[PDB]
């Protein structure tokens, strides 16, 4: 929103699956028309297992991760490990009280042992959704369809990483602002696991 | 560019400030704002820059085409028509210019003066007295004007006129030249407003 | 191939642009008496403050007909325009009436515009040189 | 920029008698062409017999009015009771109007009720706080029809000082009834409250409802 | 010749310093108005004609600039007797509709009508909108004006593809009657057209009151 | 003394005649009603418009007397009106008019009033023009009334735009009336 | 607030003879991208109050922290907070009136439009409108966005004046909300097939219905 | 582009098969947020078997295709059948030489038995692009990786059915502009076939 | 024109020993949409010319029309069109510039960079460049766009000056015009993976390569 | 409003015009731009409305303050730094208004006069003369001033910049008060300019 701000156009994914929850992202960060990273990681961690991805002024969305990230050491100090909702609420409250000021917006996946992996969405303005799966950013206006129609609920975690993979690699071919490799977050009970899939992989699907 | 007008009885006085263009200092001894259309018909205008010299000559030029094709002459009456016609034309496809003529004649015909105004778009008034450019001497002449006044009444409240004129402006201003229209013609007041 | 008339604006001026109106004092300046439009309208007036559907309603029959034109061209060849054009012209040069305005018949039959009405049929509209001899001038050449 | 200000068109009409007063206006709410409500009252009884109307952005009427009953309520608790008379009430709302000089309410107001010596009186607001007594006042979209009627009938044509409530009630709902088959936006019904000695009174009539 | 463009600077400087629906039935079509008009919240006229006849079966409704209305439905009309009268038949409403369509395309917008058209000619019954920059529309039932939404409330609660005449002149007299109760635009009367394939068309002032 | 621009119409049906009425400036010319034979027409808006449509519809009258051998009708001459208006669409007259007269085969009185651009309002009770005073058109609500004689109707225009005029600009102000029969006009001024 | 990204687009209200209905649809969009199928506009508030809110979801969802916050305040050390001291639909209409008014005077207004549905203790129906201007109303049949310039004039034919009240059989009023409901789908571009409805009644109660579908659309005519 | 004009908010697809081709699209016409018509037709016949759908300003399409449409009677006239590359080419030159005063794009579908089934682009500016098939609309957007995953050459009818009839449901679904029944013809050497679809129908798919 | 709607993003080309090299890539973007791929921008006239348009895409049609309709013309009633007066790339370049002068002049012009390369018949490389203002300019190493400011820094290290022109061998600008399209399919946002290129050999003639890919692309040190 | 200062061998003369605000016609015979700052030195102002008058009078307060707590009097030079400090911090928060000043004094501990002019940015600039609003007296200044001329020649020489001031400007244009600051305090010409 700022003149000659960093703006986010990215390509966000995340889905929840048997297991539990992937989060999945491109790594092109431009301005205007140069590409000025392309390599870029956009899978931010706030928490062992919960991680976010962001979308609008880069600027805002790190200072508001930064202290979603600090305000869940603290309450980690007090009451243990904290649910995906109560993140989910801090990104919210954060957001939307400062909409005036800031453009902003989160996907948060996580995963704990009651809830067993969920996914929420924070769109500009403030709210948020809980959903099974959830898009965001300038390519995912060009996978609402597809998306659509190859979802299904308590896939394996294969059958959730080509999904994902497919859904990207769309969104990669169709949009200038999305590029690069492919990153995934998969979040169970087993621990974090970290994937990368290369250009000449996902473009020959 | 101020100009005044007024009606008496038997005759038209028309006072028009001989003043010069601006940034431009300049000595001269004539009337540059009053065309005599005819010989008992005189014009005198105020406005912008040479877009009203152009009008005024082209009248004219116009008038005194039809003097000498008929060996006649135009009444008062017909020559502010024309003149009307004239203006309104001229802004029916161009940004209107600031324009404002007095026409003073002695019909001859009727055996009287007349006086017309018309404005920049077009208004043509019949009126016993009339100005232009003045930001009141209006209450002046409401209260000093009678409809069988003599010459010399009307230029004394022609006088009266300039001097409240002349209470609220500089030194610059030089002076008002002081035309009449009667039966004998059109003649210039060589003395004083 | 065009619909709304292009190419309106002009690109020269010059103070002779108007041959039928030049002085015979300084042929090289036009004569103000004679143009008879007040007097106080000097051309460059004319090159802004337009209203901008006036180009497109004034060019907008003969828009029309050039793109008629141009399709008989490309399907039937060139003489088919060639013979509307020639025809036009025709029925156009040999009309002569000086007292009159309005079209011909046959120019009328022509355009196919026998059983047609439009605003410039219902709306079809001085001192000096308003007369047959200005016509008859302008007509010849001379 | 936020625009907050609204429009919510209605027509008023307070009056004088020699021992009474009335202030009547028209129950349509409207937005636009949209009708929001037909019967949404705008003259309200303010307690010590004074009644108060606030035409125009409803919103900011509806605040006035508010704050002008709460003060009269800290104005009975703080002073035994007294009564208010019509002129302090003149001035506590002229204060509330130029209280928001730089942010003003978007209202004409009229309030009516008994003087000191038991005459009708009405008073007229601008939107700022200027106020004066008057004897009949007109407000709102339809007031340049209401107002030639109403001259066209009394003279201020028996004079208005020797008419009587029903014949000044008569008068307000043919004015009214001759403004609804002129303006569109005047219709549906027309409440009028009556100030006398004895209190206040009610009466509603029905309107044209095109 | 046309339009005059005199005075266009002149007056910029200066400057400087309803309920309208159409209805299909079995065996033609309806069209109906309401008939007040006014001069903004005055009501000039309580009892308005706003039904205008292009040909004897040929009639439309119009919506904006009066006289642009008017003069279109005037000049259009004129245009299809001349029409009618060159090739011996009777006027067609798609010829109607394609003089009306190229006519306000050629001023691109500039002639603020918008238009109901409803007609019977030898091919059957036929119910256009057309838009001011010249942009034509079919369909069974139209609304147009300022009470246009709640006659189209009405029209789509009560429609059905077989309609007699007189559930077809109810449901336009209901959407016209809805438009004049809910909107500040309208409210006096109701004016009907029916026109029938094979008979002659049939004007109704003042139906409802 | 030059500025007339403005001023305002009031146009009114009686039984069997018209009445036509406008305001005139102060003393020390320039009337807004004019007549084509036996039809009126008065002109609000700017003075200059008012002069060229005059001038316009005397040309436009004297043609069609000379051609059709017979004077214009009131509905005749409000086409007229209409046509010419809107001939000048984009650069429009800055006019009100308002027409009224008594059709001689018919005897019917009638009264019109325009737009700029030519639109027709035919009304069969009172027609007002101008903007000068806003509560005109509430007083001539107030004070018509149908099917009255030309005394009567005289008598109400005349009483409202006295109103009109009290409660508005004054010291100067008069009127014109104009009573229209089938066979007798009379013109009357209001120095009140 | 200052513009409006998550909207909701109409809720429908009126009165019958033993209490009111409302509606709404379960959409959220994102201009003209129909984004979030799921989102609840009708907020249930006590046992007899029902709350409709259109406009931007997450000042929506900022009033139902409101009226949540409103309802466990209510019940602070209330032993009777549910049998005599529950919230009235009169005391939460004028609790949300006041915070629109006092947000739309600090030029930071609540892009809302609010219908507060509900039942009196003394059996009266409630029923009124407020904005983001603050501007206040009510009438015995209520709409918001398009809905008030397609759904009112239905409904006013069932219910016109106050005496048609009792005369309005809880069957009627429902069957009128489901047809201007399905009028609304025809002709409404950012509206849903599903949507939510919700009688309050003085003898049966609240009655909540989810999942409700438009049915009986005629899409036949279109062939030809 | 004009201020207060009709504009096309519609959703275009126009696929190549064995048989020939098919051209389909929704019947939603809108006026911001109005619904102004919702069994409108935009299929527009410019010859027995050559169809086109428009979009962009309503009046300018209406225009051109009335232009090329008599334009290839009088082809007719002389030549017999034109091939659709003909056709493209008319309305190209039409939409590129009026570029700056009308906003105008066209896709083209035709069959011939020289060619046997073809699809034209023209987007805004007046380009052409031929293709194996073309997607258009405000709702063309949302399914452009759907297509791209399940479009294959030389399918048989039923199949080209189905997969216009899914792609239309998912643009419809997602964009506001977009909704009604679903409209298709046909093109064939047996002749041109019209079919239509409910909500009801693909709705559920 | 007035507007770019679709367009190509960069042309690059360079002087070597024997003629010269140009490539450009397959893809015609609609904003920020990868709109059309197998868009060809690399258009041959004759037998020794090629010209390169970066731009908008239906100027790019037209100015292909016209390239079309000066062969056509030239050919005409020419017996030896094809031997001695075929056309000349100055010829060509001339034209073109000429036009996109006058159409800048118009107020009304064509929203294209070209870049015109090839032999000219006495063995002379000829290398130039336009855009829509008509500007014109000629260098040993040419690009338009974003290539302007990363191709050509990385071709001025092969043929720095004129003295480097008959040092170059064929296989080391082509090596060079490989590299510069691998960068720029790095760093630009509206390029593609497939582009052409067109070698122009006084000895060889015109050769015409298409559907090639940039490959060895360097996504390994992503992984941490 | 216009101001002007010619600072001779043992005196400094100020010359204020006595106008008045525009739309109330005013009839008063006092000097209200000009305030007394210290019995051996004198302020002259000119520009916009209340704000001037406000600085003014606060000037004014101040160095009356400072008069009364040393029961010394400052020197011209410390005066005039005083108040350009005041203006610079007046406008360091708010949008800049129109003022100019001219300070004279004699200053007794050097025994010699001075004259001192600041603008609204709050530039002090010692001079011999200055003047403000004059839209030349510059050329007038400069051939007929010495260093050593006596009162009587500094009286006639703004005596000939007024009656060139007056050559330009219309009657309402009353007249300019003007006093006199030297060894023996301040006093004002009652005579003419």
């Amino acid at each position: 929103l700022k003149k000659g701000e960093v703006s986010l156009g990215t390509s966000i994914m995340a889905v929840t699956f048997k297991d539990g929850v992937i989060l999945g992202a491109d790594s092109r960060t431009t301005t205007g028309a140069y590409i000025a990273n392309r390599v870029t990681d956009k899978l931010t961690r706030v928490h062992d297992k919960i991680w976010c991805c962001r979308s609008g002024s880069a600027a805002d969305t790190q200072a508001i991760a930064d202290i979603v990230q600090y305000h869940l050491e603290l309450y980690t100090s007090q009451y243990g490990t904290p649910s995906t909702e109560t993140a989910a609420s801090v990104f919210k409250e954060l957001c939307y009280e400062n909409k005036d000021n800031l453009t902003a917006g989160i996907i948060v996946a996580g995963y704990d042992d009651k809830n067993k992996g969920e996914v929420y969405t924070i769109p500009l303005g403030g709210s948020v959704h809980k959903l099974p799966y959830a898009i965001a950013g300038s390519g995912s206006t060009f996978i609402y369809g597809y998306c659509d129609k190859n979802f299904r609920e308590n896939m394996s975690k294969e059958e959730t990483v080509d999904f994902i993979k497919h859904s990207l690699s769309q969104a990669i071919k169709w949009d200038g602002s999305s590029g690069g490799v492919i990153r995934m977050v998969v979040l169970t009970a087993a621990g974090v696991e970290r994937l990368i899939f290369y250009p000449d992989e996902y473009e020959q699907l | 560019d101020i100009i005044l007008g007024i009606r008496v009885q038997d005759s038209v006085i028309l006072a028009s400030s001989k003043a010069v263009t601006r940034g431009i200092s300049v000595l001269k001894d004539s009337d540059d704002k009053t065309r005599q259309l005819s010989p008992h018909t005189l014009m005198s205008f105020a406005g912008e820059a040479g877009d009203t010299v152009q009008f005024a000559e082209y009248i004219q030029a116009n008038i005194q085409l039809y003097s000498i094709r008929e060996d006649y002459e135009l009444s008062p009456q017909a020559v502010s028509s024309f003149v009307r016609q004239e203006l309104a034309k001229s802004i029916r496809s161009r940004r209107p210019y600031q324009v404002n003529v007095l026409i003073g004649g002695y019909d001859k015909k009727k055996n009287k003066p007349e006086l017309y105004q018309i404005d920049y778009l077009g208004t043509k008034v019949e009126l016993p007295y009339g100005a232009h450019g003045y930001s009141y001497t209006f209450f002046l002449l409401d209260h000093h004007y009678r409809p069988d006044m003599t010459t010399e009444e009307g230029l004394d409240l022609l006088k009266l006129c300039v001097q409240e004129l002349e209470k609220r402006m500089p030194m610059d201003f030089k002076g008002v030249i002081v035309k009449i229209v009667d039966k004998d013609g059109i003649r210039q007041v060589d003395d004083f407003q | 191939m065009n619909i709304v008339p292009q190419d309106t604006f002009k690109s020269q001026v010059s103070t002779d642009q108007d041959k039928s109106v030049l002085s015979s004092a300084v042929p090289s300046l036009p004569d103000t008496l004679r143009q008879q439009e007040g007097g106080a309208v000097p051309l460059s007036t004319q090159l802004n403050d337009r209203h901008p559907l006036e180009s497109t309603l004034k060019n907008w029959e003969t828009t029309q007909r050039q793109r008629q034109m141009e399709q008989y061209r490309q399907i039937f060849g060139i003489a088919e325009p060639m013979k509307r054009t020639m025809e036009m012209e025709i029925v156009n040069r040999t009309d002569f009436n000086p007292l009159s305005t309005n079209g011909s018949i046959h120019r009328d039959i022509l355009l196919n515009k026998e059983c047609s009405i439009d605003w410039e049929d219902v709306y079809p509209g001085t001192m000096v040189g308003d007369d047959v001899h200005s016509k008859i001038e302008k007509q010849l050449g001379i | 920029q936020f625009n907050p200000y609204g429009d919510n068109g209605g027509t008023i009409l307070g009056i004088a008698g020699e021992d009474f007063a009335v202030l009547a206006g028209d129950t349509r709410n409207i937005t636009d062409y949209s009708i929001n409500s037909r019967y949404e009252p705008k003259v309200f009884d303010c307690g010590d017999n004074i009644v108060m109307s606030a035409n125009g952005f409803a919103a900011d009427g509806d605040a006035l009015v508010k704050r002008f009953k709460n003060s009269v309520k800290w104005y009975h608790f703080d002073h035994n009771d007294k009564k208010l008379s019509i002129n302090s009430a003149a001035r506590n709302i002229q204060h509330l109007l130029y209280g928001k000089r730089f942010f003003p309410y978007y209202v004409h107001t009229i309030i009516a009720g008994l003087d000191e010596d038991g005459k009708g009186a009405v008073y007229s607001f601008d939107p700022v706080g200027s106020y004066e007594r008057e004897q009949c006042r007109a407000g709102g979209a339809a007031a340049s029809l209401i107002m030639p009627f109403l001259d066209n009938q009394v003279n201020f044509k028996k004079p208005l000082k020797y008419l009587s409530v029903e014949e000044v009630i008569k008068l307000v709902r043919d004015s009214f009834t001759s403004a609804t088959e002129r303006h569109i936006q005047v219709g549906d019904g027309l409440e009028i409250l009556i100030v006398t000695k004895d209190g206040v009174r009610k009466e509603f009539y029905e309107l044209k409802r095109d | 010749a046309g339009l005059s463009f005199d005075n266009y600077q002149r007056n910029n400087f200066l400057a400087e310093n309803t309920t309208i629906v159409g209805v299909k039935f079995n065996n033609g079509v309806v069209i109906a108005a309401d008939t007040r008009s006014t001069q903004g919240p005055i009501v000039a006229d309580k009892n308005c004609a706003k039904l205008h006849r292009i040909s004897p079966k040929i009639w439309c409704a119009g919506a904006g600039t009066a006289a642009d209305t008017e003069a279109v439905t005037q000049l259009i009309g004129s245009n299809i007797e001349l029409h009618s009268l060159y090739t011996s038949r009777e006027p067609r409403v798609v010829s109607a509709l394609q003089m009306l369509k190229q006519h306000l395309f050629k001023y691109q917008g500039h002639i603020g009508a918008y238009l109901i058209v409803a007609g019977v000619d030898p091919t059957g019954s036929h119910l256009f909108s057309i838009h001011a920059h010249g942009s034509t529309d079919v369909g069974y039932y139209l609304s147009l004006g300022s009470g246009s939404l709640a006659a189209m409330a009405v029209l789509e609660s009560h429609w059905k593809q077989d309609l007699t005449k007189e559930e077809a002149i109810k449901l336009a007299s209901d959407a016209i009657q809805a438009g004049i109760w809910n909107d500040l635009g309208s409210g006096s009367n109701v004016d009907v057209c029916v026109m029938e394939i094979g008979k002659d068309a049939e004007y109704l002032r003042n139906y409802l009151t | 003394p030059s500025s007339i621009n403005g001023g305002i119409v009031v146009a009114m049906t009686g039984k069997d005649c018209v009445a036509i009425a406008c305001d005139l400036r102060l003393g020390s010319k320039f009337e807004k009603i004019f007549h084509y034979g036996h039809v009126f027409l008065g002109i609000t808006g700017l003075a200059t418009d008012v002069t060229t449509l005059n001038e316009m519809f005397r040309y436009k009258t004297n043609l069609y007397k000379l051609k059709e051998e017979r004077a214009i009708e009131p509905e005749t001459f409000t086409q007229l009106v209409s046509s010419s208006l809107y001939e000048r669409r984009f650069g429009p007259y800055f006019v009100g008019p308002v027409v009224a007269g008594i059709n001689s085969k018919s005897g019917k009185p009638f009264i019109a009033g325009f737009d700029l651009i030519g639109c027709i309002d035919e009304a069969k009770d009172f027609i007002v023009s101008g903007t000068a005073s806003d509560q005109l058109f509430g007083m001539c609500e107030s004070l018509y009334e149908p099917n009255l004689e030309p005394e009567d109707l005289f008598e109400t225009i005349s009483q409202a735009l006295l109103n009109a005029a009290d409660r508005d600009a004054l010291s100067g102000w008069g009127a014109v009336v104009y009573i229209i029969k089938k066979d007798e006009v009379v013109k009357r001024y209001l120095k009140m | 607030t200052q513009q409006p990204i998550v909207t909701g687009t109409s809720v429908i209200s009126m009165k019958y003879d033993n209490g009111v209905i409302i509606a709404a649809d379960n959409l959220g969009s994102y201009g003209s991208l129909l984004r979030f199928n799921g989102v609840e506009r009708l907020i249930p508030v006590g046992d007899n109050t029902v709350v409709g809110i259109s406009g931007d979801i997450s000042d929506m969802q900022h009033i139902e922290r409101l009226l949540k916050d409103l309802v466990t305040e209510n019940a602070y050390d209330n032993p009777l907070a549910d049998a005599e001291e529950a919230l009235e639909p009169s005391y939460i209409f004028e609790y949300l009136a006041t915070v629109m008014y006092q947000r739309r005077s600090k030029m930071n207004p609540l892009w809302n439009a609010i219908i507060v549905a509900g039942v009196q203790s003394n059996g009266d129906q409630f029923l009124r409108y407020v904005n983001l201007l603050g501007v206040t109303y009510s009438s015995p049949t209520l709409a918001t966005g398009f809905g008030a310039h397609m759904a009112n004039p239905l409904l006013r034919k069932v219910v016109d004046r106050e005496s048609d009240i009792p005369k309005t059989t809880v069957q009627v009023a429902e069957e009128a909300i489901v047809n201007a409901m399905r009028v609304l789908y025809y002709r409404d571009a950012r509206s849903s097939r599903n949507f939510s409805l919700a009688i309050i009644d003085k003898n049966t109660g609240l009655t909540f219905k989810k999942n409700l579908q438009v049915e009986n659309m005629k899409w036949d005519f279109a062939k030809d």
